[PDB]
């Protein structure tokens, strides 16, 4: 069905860096963006950034300047987030899920609108948490 | 940027009370808003997009409404199962912020 | 040695006139010397050290505003005060504006304003001179003649490291054994300081002369300060905008070190940390030589069986060096090297080497020497014929003057007149020519100078067509002397 | 401000580079004909006026890469 | 650098002043009016070239004001 | 006896990963996080929007 | 109201990790390993080596270097399309209302 | 110059000279092939998508 | 003393990669280049591969193409030994000594000789196991 | 590439007497070859460098000698600590390889 | 690509022979004349060229022989 699964929880050491997957099932992979979403727990949500899946151009936030990542593997309809530099606050779920598309390339707003950000197709939720 | 305020941060009401919520932001934001539930430590699910519309599959007790900046969303009938913490959402302009958080406590 | 494969390497051949040779040395080159006796001394400069420093000015790179004061009178009653334009520390300008009813005077005219600011300052320039004295000269001077570890290595205690200042003399330096070497320096005729400013921003320095730094913009402040921040300037900096009628508002223009650094491109810079470790700059040295032996002759041709232990290795037109290693009882003697042609023996070369010699034992002793341009046959056994090696210089005799005559060239380039005395014993000929140059380029000294490379070429293109058009034979002394100056001055400035 | 007057031809060389090393001269040549190459209008009625006054042909042509020259 | 190309002529003016307010205009004046009180001896050859080369007597006067321009 | 490399041509090369991206008519000139490699091979065109 | 932004010029940068490298008298020009990143700068020049230097054979050998580029404040240029802006006009009459 | 199985002798100016992308002596760890406009072509049809 | 330092033992996943320091004491670190030695238990010894300290300079053999980075912190005096896609053949011991210096770069040989390779100055060793 | 033989792969002898250790290598490597002690799994010793030369501080039983490409290795009087794997090593052509060992065994 | 500059005259010759053995000779001929017989009517304007410009015999037939040869 329309359904997306991300991987397990994870923790890691301060400094390192952490990679999410996220794995698509129930469409055509490349009819629609991936986004990624973070929530701290004494917190609500936060907007990490955008990968399209047909050619993968990606952005991010300015809080996110030089330290995240975004890949794909169009072979098994899956996209990779990559953390860099992981700090204590960076302890948080991870989020990743579906927009309706500007056919070619990303971060468009125009089109009347993306739709959701992240709760129609998103998937289970990545832990990640650093610690030593 | 694009600060969204959401109002009031905690309520609290009895089963099958109306209640709504105010979100407000700094810049117009013409249509672009979306409204979601979250149960704690679970899946969430959307409620309202383009603030006024719902989707396939949620129950019509739910309602949006509002076009310049503020904006207020409504649940006729509260039940038990929709105690959530609920989020506004901006689409403009994209550094894509969110609300506060609205959570819900049943009586 | 501490001289190979540092190219633009000097060679200077006489020595007559009793001892005495004029050594003109820089810190990019260096200079190997040669006589008929008395063996290859090299001469390589290391830093300059000017001790103590002066300083004068400062220059404000960034600054903020603060306090940020402002009044207008009335309509041409009035023209505005304020009290703290009593300070300079504090900026201020006039300007009108316009006031009406609206703004609340009266009369509806266009009444004059004032505006003010306090001048608070960032990193600076620090501009220091020095005199020419407080300034030592460091020579490393270096003898050939064998002891491996190393042609190069100008770090390692065989060369000795001497001063000298224009409050000394005949510098008087001792080597092992022979190497008694009396050097006078002329410094004062060196980089003519009392027209030098060096500059100092957050790390680095840079040396350029005194009138463009006098004259140089981003606010004035002498050398007093300590308590002052007294900037006599500041139409330079910072700018005060004022839009179509009303208020207007002070703008700081923020930091120039870019701009400051795209200013003194075309000067060369300077690592100053440590007081001072001056660089790039050239000396003269007249050179006596008497007081030299040739680490002994008082020897022996050696026995024979000798051995490589090192390539051919040709370095910079014909310098090529080997190094052999001895076999045998030797009780150290002499190295029986020669640069032979063909069978019908008709032996030439030259070594720059003179009498080169064993250590104790067994120790790789290393021999440069220059073949002809051609085939060769390098020597150095005797009894059983020991070692032949053939060496082919590709070369050119026709080449070689061109090239000695390029670097003729670029000594009558940026070198000045000091590569006029850059030879010596000329007595008539090279004095005449050294005065000739001085008064002909003092001519074309500031008279003609200040100018970029492309208008150096420009016109140098132009005066050398106004000499071609040819009339009454002033041609040459135009046209073929300008152009040629011009054209291979031109091309080679701006290094 | 310090943007010009750039130390050029003061004098006071040495063997080696002294700042930007070659880079300032071709910097000047590069940047010249890029405003040469965005604005063609003045480059054509420099070469009109270096065709009407003057009119000996190196006169012609001085004054033209003059007029190519004195952009600021 | 950015030292030049200094956004003159472009265009796009209106009614308010701009940037430097006529500050720019007398900057340039006065830094090349000091380079010239600073060498005079190509002041000097300027002068000659416009009498050697030209010399009809606007065309002498335009390329010597050129050649006092043509400082960078 | 004793030869130094210099040099290494390639002769037959494959590819993968081969990302796109363009931005938009006229603002934006495109940009492609996996032009910072030099193994990756790129190239700019202009299509229509 | 809305921009969109097309461009970043970078005004001050400093640099890190500041590798360097050199081949060999003619055989050989230098590589190195952290040219790999477009973020180093890198460039090729033409020294001097020597058996001083170590290498043999005397020459004018090749040499690099390499630097890491990180970036101070910036220019944010944006441009603006011939919609989502408005002007504001004050239109006013005359005829009395002091004040 | 050797090829997988055999070599050649060509002299040095044409050698560097040749296309066929780049590579210096210190790969090992590379892959650094400063060229490839002399290789992989990018076809681009009437409009879209190259 | 003259001494070299090695980091600690570790065990990766295979297709990961490790990272092992070589830190020096009792001399001017920018006086001797550094060099990677392997050995596998079942087997003698085998090179990995040469970093110079002074500038930065790395070679390698061709049974690591590609496998292998090398850098360095001046400031620390010390060696970074970066082995990338582990495989199961990688489980060794590994070594870090140090070479006579070409003053200015790279793995020269013409200069006498190294001088060892690698068991004057080189330190306590580094097992690396790659396993599940 | 260069190869290097080392012979015989393992030996025993008894206390005090005289080794010899044989190197081959396929190439010429006139004078670079180190031979190295080693004690199991402890932190390893040089012995000889150039094929001739002891370092200092190693005890003067150790030998070495050789030109072209067979190289001996000497121990004069075998003693109770130097049970050791023993490698030869060329230097030159730089794909740097090592013999393959020569154990020994106390009698 | 390397299609061409076919390390043609650079010298370095030796008694062998060298890797075609005379054969890249007579490719290079035969394709230039089957290149010649599938097109003739640039052969024929090449002919007509040659009679136009030239008009001494010797420079017809050598700027002849060479348009038939300006082939790729
Ligand atoms: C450059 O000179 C220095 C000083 O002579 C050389 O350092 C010496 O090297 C020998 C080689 O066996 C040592 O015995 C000395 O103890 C060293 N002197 C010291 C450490 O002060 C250096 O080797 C030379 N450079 C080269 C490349 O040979
Ligand atoms: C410009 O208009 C404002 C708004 O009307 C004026 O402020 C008023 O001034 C009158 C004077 O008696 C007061 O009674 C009002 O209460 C003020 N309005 C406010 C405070 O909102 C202002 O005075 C006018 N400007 C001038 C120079 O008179
Ligand atoms: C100017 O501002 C400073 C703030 O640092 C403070 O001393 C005071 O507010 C002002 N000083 C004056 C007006 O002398
Ligand atoms: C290229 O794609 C493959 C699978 O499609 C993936 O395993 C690999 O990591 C990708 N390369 C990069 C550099 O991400
Ligand atoms: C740069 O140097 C710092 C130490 O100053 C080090 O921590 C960092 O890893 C280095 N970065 C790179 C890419 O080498």
């Amino acid at each position: 069905e329309v359904q997306l699964v991300q991987s397990g929880p994870d923790v890691e050491k301060p400094g390192a860096s952490v990679k999410v997957s996220c794995k698509a099932s129930g469409y055509t992979f490349t009819s629609n963006y991936i986004h990624w979403v973070r929530q701290a727990p004494g917190q609500g949500l936060e907007w990490m950034g955008v990968i399209n899946p047909r050619g993968g151009s990606t952005a991010s936030a300015q809080k996110f300047q030089g330290r995240i990542t975004m890949t794909r593997d169009t072979s098994t309809s899956t996209v990779y987030m990559e953390l860099s530099s992981l700090r204590s606050d960076d302890t948080a779920v991870y989020y990743c899920a579906r927009g309706g598309r500007a056919l070619f390339y990303d971060s468009y707003t125009t089109p009347r609108d993306g739709g959701s950000w992240w709760f129609d197709p998103w998937g289970q939720g990545s832990l990640v948490t650093v610690s030593s | 940027d694009i600060q969204l305020t959401q109002s009031p941060s905690s309520l609290s009401a009895s089963v099958g009370d109306r209640v709504t919520f105010t979100c407000q932001a700094s810049q117009d934001i013409r249509k672009y808003l979306n409204w979601y539930q979250q149960k704690p430590g679970k899946a969430p699910k959307l409620l309202i997009y383009d603030a006024s519309n719902l989707k396939t599959g949620v129950p019509s007790r739910f309602s949006g409404s509002g076009s310049g900046t503020d904006f207020t969303f409504t649940i006729s009938s509260l039940q038990p199962e929709d105690v959530a913490t609920y989020y506004c959402q901006q689409f403009d302009d994209l550094p894509i912020t969110f609300g506060q958080g609205t959570r819900l406590q049943i009586k | 040695m501490r001289c190979i494969g540092i190219s633009n390497r000097d060679f200077v051949e006489g020595v007559s006139g009793g001892s005495w040779v004029d050594i003109v040395l820089e810190h990019g080159s260096c200079v190997t010397t040669m006589a008929k006796n008395k063996p290859t001394l090299d001469f390589e400069l290391i830093k300059t050290e000017a001790k103590h420093p002066a300083t004068l000015r400062k220059y404000c790179v960034e600054a903020k505003l603060t306090n940020t004061t402002t009044a207008s009178r009335c309509p041409t009653q009035g023209e505005p005060s304020l009290n703290e334009e009593q300070d300079k520390r504090f900026v201020c300008k006039h300007s009108m504006v316009d006031r009406g009813w609206g703004n609340g005077c009266g009369l509806f005219g266009k009444g004059g304003i004032v505006t003010c600011a306090m001048f608070t300052c960032k990193k600076n320039m620090e501009g220091k001179v020095v005199q020419p004295e407080n300034l030592e000269y460091t020579i490393v001077i270096t003898p050939h003649s064998g002891e491996e570890n190393a042609v190069g290595n100008d770090t390692g205690k065989h060369g000795k490291e001497i001063k000298v200042t224009p409050q000394s003399s005949i510098t008087e330096a001792e080597l092992t054994g022979y190497g008694t070497v009396t050097m006078e320096c002329s410094p004062r005729t060196g980089l003519d300081f009392n027209e030098m400013v060096l500059l100092q921003m957050e790390n680095k320095a840079w040396l350029v002369h005194r009138q463009w730094f006098l004259d140089l913009p981003l606010p004035w402040l002498p050398g007093a300060d300590t308590q002052g921040s007294n900037w006599i300037q500041k139409e330079t900096l910072v700018t005060f905008k004022n839009p179509h009628a009303k208020k207007q508002d002070v703008v700081v223009l923020g930091s120039q070190e870019g701009a400051m650094h795209t200013a003194l491109t075309g000067a060369t810079e300077i690592q100053m940390s440590s007081g001072n470790l001056l660089f790039t700059g050239h000396l003269k040295c007249r050179l006596r030589m008497d007081k030299l032996q040739l680490k002994g002759m008082s020897y022996s041709m050696c026995t024979g069986k000798f051995k490589v232990v090192k390539e051919i290795a040709e370095t910079q037109h014909g310098t090529i060096v080997i190094r052999v290693q001895y076999e045998g009882d030797g009780s150290p003697c002499k190295i029986p090297f020669e640069i032979m042609d063909l069978e019908k023996r008709h032996v030439l070369g030259r070594l720059i080497t003179v009498n080169p010699i064993v250590t104790e034992k067994d120790s790789p002793v290393n021999i440069e020497a220059e073949p002809p341009f051609g085939d060769s046959y390098i020597i150095i056994g005797v009894e059983p014929g020991q070692l032949k090696l053939s060496w082919f210089k590709k070369g050119s005799s026709i080449g070689q003057m061109f090239e000695t005559t390029m670097r003729g060239a670029k000594r009558m380039a940026i070198l000045g007149d000091t590569a006029w005395d850059f030879g010596s014993l000329g007595g008539v000929f090279t004095s005449i020519g050294k005065a000739l140059h001085q008064v002909f380029g003092a001519i074309y000294g500031a008279a003609f100078s200040g100018v970029s490379w492309t208008m150096k070429i420009l016109i140098g293109v132009v005066i050398t067509w106004i000499g071609m058009n040819s009339r009454s034979t002033s041609l040459s002394v135009s046209l073929v002397l300008v152009g040629v100056v011009t054209l291979y001055l031109g091309v080679m400035v701006q290094a | 401000s310090v943007a010009l007057v750039p130390h050029v031809g003061m004098g006071l060389e040495t063997r080696t580079e002294t700042w930007m090393s070659s880079e300032g001269a071709w910097k000047h040549a590069q940047r010249i004909e890029t405003w040469i190459l965005r604005h063609p209008g003045f480059t054509i009625m420099a070469a009109i006026l270096a065709y009407t006054i003057g009119t000996t042909y190196f006169q012609r042509v001085l004054i033209f890469i003059l007029l190519t020259a004195v952009t600021p």
